[PDB]
């Protein structure tokens, strides 16, 4: 962590996003087959 | 060994990144590596000579470090929209295509 | 720091503004590679209790 | 305590030829320039010739043709040689060197003895 | 372009009285009856331009002046004039232009460019100037500015390119309209405050006078070579003498000696004939230079030698000098060699036996007082020395001053020169150890020569200047990053920059510090990403995040 | 803002352009950046010396060009074979992978 | 200013102090002549590959 001109920016997500994400697709998944993927 | 690929990216990563820091400490034909002692040690005229010389040095291995990067990335990319690929179609669908 | 460096450096043209253009393209990049690949529901969807 | 010298002067015929030798010690480091003035009886001195540290000569109206000033590679030894002599060229020359006085080398200015150029 | 302009926005004096001429004048006058005539410049207050009835002087002189109303002479509210001065590389440039107003007792609002009017080749330093007769002064300084030029070539309109946040966004992007986002402008760093410079508190000047004033020089086959340690090396009594016939240094400049810092310093001693001299440098051939004294071809140090004449002479010439002239070998560098074996030339061995197929080694000098300078004896030093980044025990004369902590400040510990912020450590060194340093062979730490205490070095802080925007074509609003500072340590044109320095709209992200937005609890779709999941948008009329 | 893609690649390739001709006028470390001024105000053999670092730099920069060039088409490609795949699966026939 | 290249006539009109144009490149494309005080466009020496 020392530094001649070099930087680390962070990403725009964080992990809790990250994982929120996740656990949306696994619910629908589990409650609602395929057919969240093409309509409601 | 289990997740070996994501430990090859970063070890590929923060090496390539070690050797940038340490070609800062070569001559390349200089009397010195560092700039404020060949400032502190002779007149401009040749100064001037010494400091071209480091100047070269050290801006070819920039060039060469972000080349590698830049070939790198279109991996990474590659790979991404391979797993993008996977989660439609084997996530929220079912396939048939083998393997 | 230098400013003898600074000025001896202002003859080679625009290198430094191109390389920080392309790693900065690099960095860009890898938001929208997250974002294609986890970013596919519209809503938040939630398991019963 | 004298830093410079003059040498190779002489008698002879008008027509003749002779050849002169200032030689200093460490000219070599000290990269300044050199002079060959002339004093000949009657009136006061006159600059001859010039030579610098990359070798642009310089001479005098009266002795560019047959006068040529060289400087060795080493040594740290120079010439004029003198031809085509004529009786009026009998006068004293003197050399004039540069040495180092606060670190930089061509401050302080010299001129040496002078040596008697007699032609007949 | 790059040039000295007039900055915008800024206080013009008022005049309705002698000024200076610092780099260039924006004169500016709006009248209706004429009462203005012309200028007067110059330094001891120089030339003069006047118009009376219809013809126009413009004469430089020497003149007579509480004025009222010759090396060239080129004779020949309703109303605003604007003229601009200035004088480069000794030509004297006036451009100039004609408007109608009508309004009272102040600047117009408006732009218009100003074409050339006249050049005139004087060639005078100008500092001071004064006028001839409502009129208005300015100042010109280096700027850059974006031109805009229409159809037909006339420049319509410009940015200042350091006014605010916003036109240097405009200048990065060579455009007069900014679309909605995130732009990366320029670069930030902190700027040290002191210097700071610590030395040991020894005062014995090292003993020069002893070497140099010496009483008997040792003869070259056997050069007399003494350390230097451990005392202030002022040079300034070398400085000062004037009878030297060389003193030339090699990997540094001569003049310079007294401000550096060496580890081992070494002093040769010998005398030579003048003829000689010049084998004494590296790469140089001959018999001194193999097999008496051989000098390396990477040498760092100083020669100096000067002439002896009045000090090193027998009646008939001395003879206790001596040298080498006959050996099997050359002299690698920094090699002595006084052994005492006859050579031998032919091919039976000599049992020291001297005369045919052999020869002594040495041979000897006769200064007999009266020689040409090319056989008179020169006296020799050679000062030799290493120049490492180290303890560097040798160090010139200089005056140390106190420590100061936890301020970005501009260091120098024994040679150890560098720049950053210096705190108290918690390492343990050991009684033999002078600094440390990280994975990278960086410097980052050192022990006090004064009070032996270890210090750690952090460098001064720095980052990127970010600039957020809806686009212009909805706003002239801005809020400004700063990339992975803390914004304790942000501090320019005051009415334009300093506002995005301090403010109640001070912000602190996971990605910088943000200037100029406000931090609401809500949480919408993001608009643009400032980063670690946090966006800004415009919404209800200010910028929030 | 419906066909930022098709721009984008217009953009890059006239942007890489106008940096390779400004590079023209950068003297690299000379007496001047026109070959003309060095061959009147000097001799040969020291302008020699002032020639060859002119192309020096004037090849790196050429060769920068031509690199960014050889990875661009890289990745135009890509997009071409997924054209034509699309064209192949969505156009010609009715598919079945999802999205 | 010298150079090289095919001289023509053109109607692109300076202003009475202009001297010679530019392009976006920055590279001179036009120049006023010293003495009749019309306007030349300037354009490159034809060539190619075979
Ligand atoms: C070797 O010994 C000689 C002895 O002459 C040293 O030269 C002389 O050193 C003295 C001591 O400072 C000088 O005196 C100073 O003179 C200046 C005016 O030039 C005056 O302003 C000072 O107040 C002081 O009196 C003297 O000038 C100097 N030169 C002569 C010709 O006497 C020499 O420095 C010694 N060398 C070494 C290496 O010690
Ligand atoms: C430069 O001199 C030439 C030579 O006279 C001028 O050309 C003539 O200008 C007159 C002006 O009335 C015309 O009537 C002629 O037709 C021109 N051509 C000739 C005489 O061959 C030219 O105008 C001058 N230009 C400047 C800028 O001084
Ligand atoms: C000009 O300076 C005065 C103070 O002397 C003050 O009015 C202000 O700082 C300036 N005026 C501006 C910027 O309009
Ligand atoms: C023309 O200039 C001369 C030179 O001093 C001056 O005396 C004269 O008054 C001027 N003419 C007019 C009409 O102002
Ligand atoms: C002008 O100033 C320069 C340096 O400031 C000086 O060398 C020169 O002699 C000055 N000339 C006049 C005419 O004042
Ligand atoms: C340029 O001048 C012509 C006059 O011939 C005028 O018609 C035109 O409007 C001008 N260009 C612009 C952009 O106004
Ligand atoms: C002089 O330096 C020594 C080095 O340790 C230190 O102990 C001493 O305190 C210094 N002198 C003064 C007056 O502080
Ligand atoms: C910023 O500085 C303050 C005071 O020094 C400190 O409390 C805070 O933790 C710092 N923030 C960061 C991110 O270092
Ligand atoms: C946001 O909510 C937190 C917790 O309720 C509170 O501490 C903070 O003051 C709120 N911010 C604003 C701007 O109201």
């Amino acid at each position: 962590q020392k530094f001649n001109g070099l930087t680390v920016l962070p990403p725009l997500l964080t992990d809790e996003m990250i994982a929120q994400y996740t656990s949306a697709l696994l619910a629908g998944t589990i409650t609602s087959g395929w057919t969240f993927g093409a309509g409601p | 060994s289990a997740l070996g690929k994501l430990q090859d990216v970063v070890n590929q990563n923060a090496q390539a990144l070690n050797t940038l820091v340490k070609q800062l400490s070569s001559n390349f034909g200089a009397i010195s590596s560092v700039l404020n002692d060949i400032l502190s040690r002779l007149d401009p005229p040749e100064a001037e000579v010494q400091i071209d010389r480091l100047i070269t040095g050290r801006l070819q291995s920039l060039q060469t470090y972000v080349t590698q990067q830049l070939i790198r990335a279109a991996e990474i990319r590659a790979s991404a929209n391979l797993a993008a690929t996977k989660m439609s179609e084997c996530v929220l669908g079912q396939s048939k295509r083998v393997d | 720091d230098s400013t003898e460096c600074s000025n001896l450096l202002l003859q080679y043209g625009s290198f430094c503004t191109q390389l920080n253009r392309a790693l900065t393209g690099i960095a860009v990049e890898q938001d929208k590679n997250t974002q294609e690949v986890f970013a596919q529901v519209k809503q938040i969807y939630k398991t019963p209790p | 305590q004298v830093k410079l010298e003059e040498s190779g002067g002489g008698s002879v015929q008008a027509g003749g030829s002779l050849r002169l030798i200032c030689t200093a010690p460490g000219l070599t480091h000290n990269n300044c320039g050199l002079d060959w003035y002339r004093r000949a009886p009657g009136k006061e001195r006159e600059f001859v010739s010039s030579i610098s540290a990359d070798g642009t000569t310089s001479y005098a109206d009266s002795v560019k043709g047959r006068f040529t000033i060289s400087k060795d590679k080493v040594e740290d030894t120079v010439y004029l040689q003198m031809n085509s002599l004529k009786p009026e060229d009998t006068a004293i020359y003197s050399c004039k060197t540069a040495f180092p006085y606060f670190g930089n080398s061509c401050v302080l200015d010299y001129w040496g003895q002078g040596t008697s150029v007699t032609v007949s | 372009t790059q040039d000295l302009f007039l900055p915008f926005f800024s206080n013009v004096t008022w005049f309705h009285p002698v000024l200076p001429f610092n780099d260039g004048v924006y004169f500016a006058s709006t009248e209706k009856s004429n009462i203005i005539r012309g200028w007067i410049f110059g330094t001891t207050l120089s030339l003069l331009i006047v118009n009376n009835a219809t013809n126009v002087v413009i004469k430089v002189c020497e003149f007579q002046f509480d004025p009222f109303l010759c090396t060239f002479e080129y004779v020949s509210f309703k109303n605003l004039r604007e003229f601009v001065f200035k004088n480069i590389d000794g030509y004297f440039k006036i451009y100039s232009k004609h408007t109608p107003i009508n309004l009272v007792r102040d600047l117009p609002q408006g732009f218009s460019a100003l074409e050339p009017l006249v050049d005139l080749p004087i060639g005078i330093n100008i500092t001071r100037f004064q006028t001839l007769l409502a009129y208005y002064v300015g100042y010109l300084q280096p700027r850059t500015f974006l031109l805009k030029y229409n159809e037909n070539g006339t420049i319509t309109d410009a940015v200042d390119c350091a006014l605010d946040p916003l036109s240097e966004t405009k200048c990065t992007l060579k455009s007069f309209t900014v679309e909605k986002g995130i732009y990366q402008t320029s670069n930030f760093r902190v700027q040290p405050t002191e210097s700071i410079v610590r030395f040991p508190n020894i005062t014995n000047l090292c003993p020069f006078g002893e070497v140099f004033n010496a009483t008997r020089f040792a003869s070259v086959y056997a050069w007399n070579r003494k350390r230097i340690s451990n005392c202030v090396a002022d040079y300034s009594v070398l400085y000062n003498s004037a009878s030297f016939s060389t003193f030339k240094c090699y990997g540094v400049s001569p003049t310079k000696l007294n401000d550096l810092c060496f580890t081992n310093v070494y002093a040769d001693s010998f005398v030579i004939r003048g003829d000689e001299v010049r084998q004494i440098a590296p790469g140089q051939t001959g018999k001194i230079a193999d097999y008496n004294y051989k000098l390396p071809d990477d040498f760092t140090g100083c020669v100096i030698a000067w002439n002896s004449n009045n000090l090193d002479s027998k009646v008939g010439g001395n003879y206790n000098y001596l040298y080498r002239l006959f050996r099997k070998s050359n002299l690698k560098p920094f090699e002595r060699d006084i052994s005492t074996e006859i050579y031998q030339a032919g091919s039976t061995p000599c049992n020291g036996v001297e005369g045919f197929n052999c020869y002594f080694p040495l041979q000897s000098y006769g200064f007999q007082p009266t020689n040409g300078v090319g056989y008179q004896p020169y006296r020799v030093v050679v000062l030799s020395f290493e120049l490492l980044h180290a303890p560097a025990t040798v160090c010139g004369p200089k005056k140390s001053t106190n420590l100061v902590k936890n301020k970005c400040v501009n260091f120098n510990f024994n040679g150890l020169t560098g720049t950053g912020v210096l705190t108290e450590s918690n390492k343990k060194f050991l009684p033999f150890q002078q600094f440390g340093r990280d994975i990278a062979d960086t410097t980052d730490a050192v022990r006090d020569p004064q009070t032996l205490e270890i210090l750690d070095i952090t460098p001064c802080s720095f980052g990127g200047v970010s600039v957020i925007t809806p686009g212009t074509n909805t706003s002239n609003q801005v809020a400004v990053l700063y990339q992975d500072v803390n914004c304790t340590e942000v501090p320019q044109l005051t009415p334009t920059w300093r506002v995005y320095s301090t403010g109640s709209n001070v912000f602190q992200t996971r990605a910088g510090c943000l200037i100029g937005a406000e931090h609401v609890n809500n949480s919408y779709e993001c608009d643009i990403p400032i980063g670690a999941g946090i966006c800004a948008s415009y919404q209800t009329q200010s910028i929030i995040a």
